[PDB]
RNA sequence: AAGGUGAUAUGAACCGUUAUAACCGGCGAUUUCCGAAUGGGGAAACCCAGUGUGUUUCGACACACUAUCAUUAACUGAAUCCAUAGGUUAAUGAGGCGAACCGGGGGAACUGAAACAUCUAAGUACCCCGAGGAAAAGAAAUCAACCGAGAUUCCCCCAGUAGCGGCGAGCGAACGGGGAGCAGCCCAGAGCCUGAAUCAGUGUGUGUGUUAGUGGAAGCGUCUGGAAAGGCGCGCGAUACAGGGUGACAGCCCCGUACACAAAAAUGCACAUGCUGUGAGCUCGAUGAGUAGGGCGGGACACGUGGUAUCCUGUCUGAAUAUGGGGGGACCAUCCUCCAAGGCUAAAUACUCCUGACUGACCGAUAGUGAACCAGUACCGUGAGGGAAAGGCGAAAAGAACCCCGGC
RNA sequence: UGCUGGAGGUAUCAGAAGUGCGAAUGCUGACAUAAGUAACGAUAAAGCGGGUGAAAAGCCCGCUCGCCGGAAGACCAAGGGUUCCUGUCCAACGUUAAUCGGGGCAGGGUGAGUCGACCCCUAAGGCGAGGCCGAAAGGCGUAGUCGAUGGGAAACAGGUUAA
RNA sequence: CCUGCUUCCAGGAAAAGCCUCUAAGCAUCAGGUAACAUCAAAUCGUACCCCAAACCGACACAGGUGGUCAGGUAGAGAAUA
C-alpha cells in the first residue's frame, strides 16, 4: 500500500478526556494519544483500516511533559502526540 | 538445595514459641518463613475509605528465621537437621541420624 | 541598571555548546575532564 | 512455546506474527487503555510472544 | 615544515650564552632551499626542499638513489 | 534548609583617611 | 530449582513445584537517536539528500549504501604526443577513548645561593607525539693494565669517596667486588640443493587454568531473660575452632570452612599437527663515506672549557679500508685492546583503569574517598571550573484499630 | 557505687602512637546578645452592605470613592518553561491574616497548505577536500560549505472553549 | 500613494526566487503555454508572563529590557491637565 500493516501500531490510546474531547465529539471528530513519530497521513490510514471509519482530515499537536515533585532532584514526564481526527459523515466510532 | 521448604513440618528452635510445631505456610525471599499458627502478632489494621473500609485489630502470622526452625522427624519426634543426596536420579533430603530420606 | 548576564541561547550554544566544545583539541580535553569527573551535564545544551 | 515452532515455516510464522499484533496486541492496548482489560498479564506475553516469533524467522532465514 | 627531505634535518633547540654565560633558548635551523633537480631517468624536474649537504649527498650518492629513499620511506615528492 | 548563600562584600565602604 | 514477575514499593494481574517458573554461567539474537560519526549540514541527541531496492491499494514514505586519508589494483587521463599530474571505481588498513608504567619532540618559574646574573630548583612541572604488555636497552670499534674479564637490564657495595663548583650554594662518578636473570641471531648475495630450520597469522587435537556448579562432620539438658549462642552439667565432630548470620557471646541452628569432586559451551596458557605466508642447508664470497676526524656554535657525559679525553650535531668540511682503523681522559712513543659509520633479540626491571582471593598495633560519620545516603548530586559560575550538607525506631512493623478536644 | 543506658569491656606486664586545647580576627555545627527594638519595599486611598468560612481590613458580589490612560491599557520578540484553566488544600512559601495566590496535590489545556521555524538565498563572519606554512599541537586559505539582524508563494470578516 | 518627486554629498548590501536568452542536448517524443478537473503541501512552534510578582537584578526588589497600536476636551504637541 503506502504504510506497512505492521506499522499501523501508531494508534496508542483514545484520549476520551475532558469535555474538550467529548464536546468535540458532539460536532464531528475523535482524539487520541498517537505514536510520536506518526505522520498525520500515516495515522489517517490506521483509522481507516482499523476502526473502519472514514476521516476527512487529521490535525496533530505535541503535548509536553509536566516536570514535578521531588526534593533536591526532579522528575519529568514523557512528551506525546494528540489526534483530533474529524470523521466524514456516517459517523459511528 | 534449601534444607527447608514450602509444605513441610517443623519444630521451632528459639524464642517465644520455643517448643511449638507447625507446617510452613510459606517461605520468604529473605530466608525467613511463616509457619502457620506459630509466630503471632496483633496488627492494628487501619480502615480504608473506598471499600474494605472498617479496619480493626487482627491476629496474624509474623515471619521468623529459618535458622530457628528445624525439620521434624515424626519417627523420633525431634528436630533432626537435613542432609543431601541419593545418586538415585534426583537429590532429596535425608534426616541426619538415620539416613531416613524424605 | 543593565547587569552582566544578558541571556541568549544562540550565543550560549555557539560559545559553550557541545559542537563548539568539540571543534578544538582543548575543547575536547574540556569534555574529557568532565567525563572523567563523571559530570552529569557535559555542556548544558538542549 | 519455542521449539513448538522451531519448525513452523518462515512464511507461516509471519502469520501468527501479524496475529499477535493484528489482533492481540492492538486490541489489547485499545481495550486496556479504555479501562477494559482486567487481566493485564496478557500485555506482558503477546509482546514476549512476538519476541519469540521474531527470534526464529530471524534465526531460520539468513542467520 | 623546515625539514630537509634528504637528511631529515630539522630545527634543534640549544642555548645562547652571553659573555656572562646567560642562557637564552634559541634554535638552530637547517640551511634549507628548495631546488629544481633534473632526473633524466624520468625526463622531468623535481623540486625537493633540500639542505646544503642534502645537495652534497645528492651530488655523491646521486639523485636516483636518494629518490629510491623518500619513495622507499613514503615522502610525497 | 536551602538557606545557604553568603556573598559578604569587602568591608562595606564609605569614608576614612584618618590624617596623614 | 520450589518457589518466582529488579529497587524505592505495597497492590493488580500472573507464572511455577520433577523440569521450557525464576535464578546462575557459556555461546548466540535484537541492539532507536547523538557521539571518532563517516551521505551533506548542524545551535550534540536534529534538518536535508543521491542511488539502489520495497508494495494482488507498486504514488510518497521506509530501508541499505555514498566522509576523509593511506596502500594496492583496475579503468580513465591535461597543458604536451609520448609521459606525467588530474579524475572514477575497488580491495585492505587507519581515525576515537582509556588509570599508571615506557620511549621520544619541546620545556618553565617560584625557590636555594641568607641579595643577585654564573650556578640551583631541573631536564622537574607542564604541552606534544608514539607504543607495548611491559617499554627501553643489548651481542664490545666495552673495560682492564701486561694479570685478566667478556651483550643488555635490575639490586647491594665501591662512596658522599675521586672529581666538578661565583672551588659558593650545591652537584657527584667510575675501576673493582657480591647478587637477580642469563642467549644469542640475521642483512649488506650468488651458486647448488630448494622449500628442509624458524617466526607470525591461523584451523584441529590434547592437556591445563578460567567463566555456572556438587557433596561436605558432629547438641542436649537446665538457669536468668522479651529473646540464649551466655552460666552450670554431660555428650559428640575435627585434614572442618577461616568467617558471616541467627531475639545477648554458637565447632555440633543456618551459610560455610577442611577435604573430595564437576564443564554442555567459550576461552587464557602450553605443547602436537593441518592450511597460509616465511625462509633452512652446503660451497665460494662480501664486511655498513658525505661516515670517522677537523673548524665554528650549542647540547650531553658527576665534569660549569678548564690542561679536558669521550659522546650528539645546527654549520662549513672530510679520510684510511687489515700492511687498515677505534680506544686506553690533553698529547706523543711503545704496548695492550677492540672493529664504528645496517638491524633483530627472551629473562631479571616498571605500572594498576580493572578481575579474584586473602591481610592490617589503618579510619569509624567534623574521622575515612569530595561522596557509608540516588554525589560530582543540590548549589555557585557566561565558561573553564568550583562544590556541599545529610548514616542508626525495633529482635520483629507488631509503624499505634477504636474513643476524646480541635477547623472532616 | 546510685540513677540513666541497653552491648560490649578488658587487669597485669610489655609494645606502638592521628596521645591530651582557651586563646591562632583558627575550622564546622549549635545557641546567645542587642529585642520582641528597627523594619514590613514608593504618601494612587479608601468606606459600607451582602456572601462564604473555625476566623474576613486583605477573598467573592454589589454601591460609592480614588489612581494610570504615549499607560499603570493592548499585541509580541528576546528570556523564562506549565507560571495558563478547573477542582482541591493552607503546614512551609506570601515581610500580617488569609477562605486568596505566580504556593502544595490532581486533572485539563497549545489543532495551521496560507502565521513562524524547517526550507531556497546570501552579509559580517565561521568551517574548509586538495593546497601553502609550521619542532609537535597547529596556522592561513582555494573549490566549496555554513551563517539573519536582510531577499524569497499564498486567508480574510465573523463565531465558538473554563482554558 | 512614496523603493515616488525635488535637492545635496558623505555617493548610499549580497544572492536567490521571478523574467528572458540560448549551449551541450531533445525534435512524432519529452518538455513549453492555457482552460477545466482533481490530488499534494509533510515536520516542528502555537498555553501563559513579556517595561514585569513569570525576563537580567540572590528577594512578589522604587532599577535595567527591543518592536507594535494610540480615542475625547483644551493644546503647537507622542508636552501638560
Ligand atoms: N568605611 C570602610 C573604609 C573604606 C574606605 N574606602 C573604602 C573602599 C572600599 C571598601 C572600604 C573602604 C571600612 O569600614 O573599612
Ligand atoms: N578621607 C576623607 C575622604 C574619603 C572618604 N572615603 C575615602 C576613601 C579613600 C580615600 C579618601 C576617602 C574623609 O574621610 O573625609
Ligand atoms: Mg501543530
Ligand atoms: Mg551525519
Ligand atoms: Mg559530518
Ligand atoms: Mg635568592
Ligand atoms: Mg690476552
Ligand atoms: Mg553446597
Ligand atoms: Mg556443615
Ligand atoms: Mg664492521
Ligand atoms: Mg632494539
Ligand atoms: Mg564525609
Ligand atoms: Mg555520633
Ligand atoms: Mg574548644
Ligand atoms: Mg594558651
Ligand atoms: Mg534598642
Ligand atoms: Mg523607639
Ligand atoms: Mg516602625
Ligand atoms: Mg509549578
Ligand atoms: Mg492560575
Ligand atoms: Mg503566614
Ligand atoms: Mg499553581
Ligand atoms: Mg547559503
Ligand atoms: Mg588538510
Ligand atoms: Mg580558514
Ligand atoms: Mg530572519
Ligand atoms: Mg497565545
Ligand atoms: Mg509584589
Ligand atoms: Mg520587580
Ligand atoms: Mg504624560
Amino acid at each position: 500500500m503506502i504504510r506497512e500493516e505492521r506499522l499501523l501500531k501508531v494508534l496508542r490510546a483514545p484520549h476520551v478526556s475532558e469535555k474538550a474531547s467529548t464536546a468535540m465529539e458532539k460536532s464531528n471528530t475523535i482524539v487520541l494519544k498517537v505514536a510520536k513519530d506518526a505522520t498525520k497521513a500515516e495515522i489517517k490510514a490506521a483509522v481507516q483500516k482499523l476502526f473502519e471509519v472514514e476521516v476527512e482530515v487529521v490535525n496533530t499537536l505535541v503535548v509536553k511533559g509536566k516536570v514535578k515533585r521531588h526534593g533536591q532532584r526532579i522528575g519529568r514526564r514523557s512528551d506525546w502526540k494528540k489526534a483530533y481526527v474529524t470523521l466524514k459523515e456516517g459517523q459511528n466510532l | 538445595a534449601a534444607k527447608i521448604r514450602r509444605d513441610d513440618e517443623v519444630i521451632v528452635l528459639t524464642g517465644k514459641d520455643k517448643g511449638k510445631r507447625g507446617k510452613v505456610k510459606n517461605v520468604l525471599s529473605s530466608g525467613k518463613v511463616i509457619v502457620e499458627g506459630i509466630n503471632l502478632v496483633k496488627k492494628h489494621q487501619k480502615p480504608v475509605p473506598a471499600l474494605n473500609q472498617p479496619g480493626g485489630i487482627v491476629e496474624k502470622e509474623a515471619a521468623i528465621q529459618v535458622s530457628n526452625v528445624a525439620i521434624f522427624n515424626a519417627a523420633t519426634g525431634k528436630a533432626d537437621r537435613v542432609g543431601f543426596r541419593f545418586e538415585d536420579g534426583k537429590k532429596v533430603r535425608f534426616f541426619k541420624s538415620n539416613s531416613e530420606t524424605i | 541598571m543593565k547587569r552582566t548576564f544578558q541571556p541568549s541561547v544562540l550565543k550560549r550554544n555557539r560559545s559553550h555548546g557541545f559542537r563548539a566544545r568539540m571543534a578544538t583539541k582543548n575543547g575536547r580535553q574540556v569534555l574529557a575532564r568532565r567525563r572523567a569527573k563523571g559530570r552529569a551535564r557535559l555542556t548544558v545544551s538542549k | 512455546m519455542k521449539a513448538k515452532e522451531l519448525r513452523e515455516k518462515s512464511v507461516e510464522e509471519l502469520n501468527t506474527e501479524l496475529l499477535n499484533l493484528l489482533r492481540e496486541q492492538f486490541n489489547l492496548r485499545m481495550q486496556a487503555a479504555s479501562g477494559q482489560l482486567q487481566q493485564s498479564h496478557l500485555l506482558k506475553q503477546v509482546r514476549r510472544d512476538v519476541a519469540r516469533v521474531k527470534t526464529l524467522l530471524n534465526e531460520k532465514a539468513g542467520a | 615544515s623546515r625539514v630537509c627531505q634528504v637528511t631529515g634535518k630539522r630545527p634543534v633547540t640549544g642555548n645562547n650564552r652571553s659573555h656572562a654565560l646567560n642562557a637564552t633558548k634559541r634554535r638552530f635551523l637547517p640551511n634549507l632551499h628548495s631546488h629544481r633537480f633534473w632526473v633524466e631517468s624520468e625526463k622531468r624536474f623535481v623540486t625537493l626542499r633540500v639542505s646544503a649537504k642534502g645537495m652534497r649527498v645528492i651530488d655523491k650518492k646521486g639523485i636516483d638513489t636518494v629518490l629510491a629513499e623518500l619513495r622507499a620511506r613514503g615522502e610525497k615528492y | 534548609h536551602i538557606c545557604v548563600t553568603s556573598k559578604w562584600f569587602n568591608i562595606d565602604n564609605k569614608i576614612v583617611d584618618h590624617r596623614p
